[PDB]
């Protein structure tokens, strides 16, 4: 049910005096996007995830791996040019 | 270095004009951005911003607010 | 209607540049509003619908002098 493919890009703004982060992510509650926004690959972010705070770590192509709480999940994906 | 922070702000008078001001006007910020699905966030870009301290002005002055993400900035 | 703004302001000092960044972002239809240069001494507002000669006129009056830099479409 979930296919990233068919995802509509997030709303961004890329502040011009910091880095470019590399990936998307999508935040879904049983299978239903909930948001998306951009985080750096190969590092982490805290992230509100339903109920719950998670540390959410990215892997160098954009795989992200945390403790969702039931029903929840947040998905990885390189942006176009990375 | 710089810090990237996302927060989730009631905005239903003009309760998005005064989120953005009040959030544009705090010390250290860079940058501010209506984000998410819905354009109901603000991301904020900067240096020595307390999210606390913000939340709780926000709650104070405009409606409701909850800090959704803190993510450092990857220099390298 | 997708407007990119770039305003050089007089910000001598914490308090002008607070002031000159709350009155930009709350303009309406202000998507983003930016400190950008090397020196932090310019404000990149985007948004629509945001007319950049009030804007000017506005922040001339409060912060201090305000400079139109660019206006792009």
């Amino acid at each position: 049910a979930i296919d990233l493919s068919r995802e509509r890009d997030p709303n961004f703004f890329d502040n011009a005096d910091i880095p470019v982060p590399e990936c998307f992510w999508f935040m879904f509650k049983n299978n239903v996007r909930q948001d998306a926004g951009t985080c750096y690959s190969s590092w982490k972010m805290d992230k509100k995830v339903g109920p719950n705070w998670v540390h959410i770590k990215s892997d160098d192509n954009c795989n992200l791996s945390g403790d969702f709480p039931p029903g929840w999940i947040v998905l990885g994906k390189k942006r176009p040019g990375f | 270095l710089k810090q990237k922070i996302v927060i989730k702000v009631a905005m239903e008078n003009n309760c998005r004009s005064k989120a953005m001001a009040l959030v544009a006007s705090t010390g250290g910020v860079d940058s501010v951005a209506l984000v998410g699905d819905l354009r109901d966030k603000i991301e904020v870009v900067g240096y020595g911003i307390d999210p606390i301290k913000l939340i709780s002005a926000l709650r104070k002055k405009v409606g409701d607010a909850e800090l959704l993400q803190v993510e450092q900035a990857k220099e390298d």
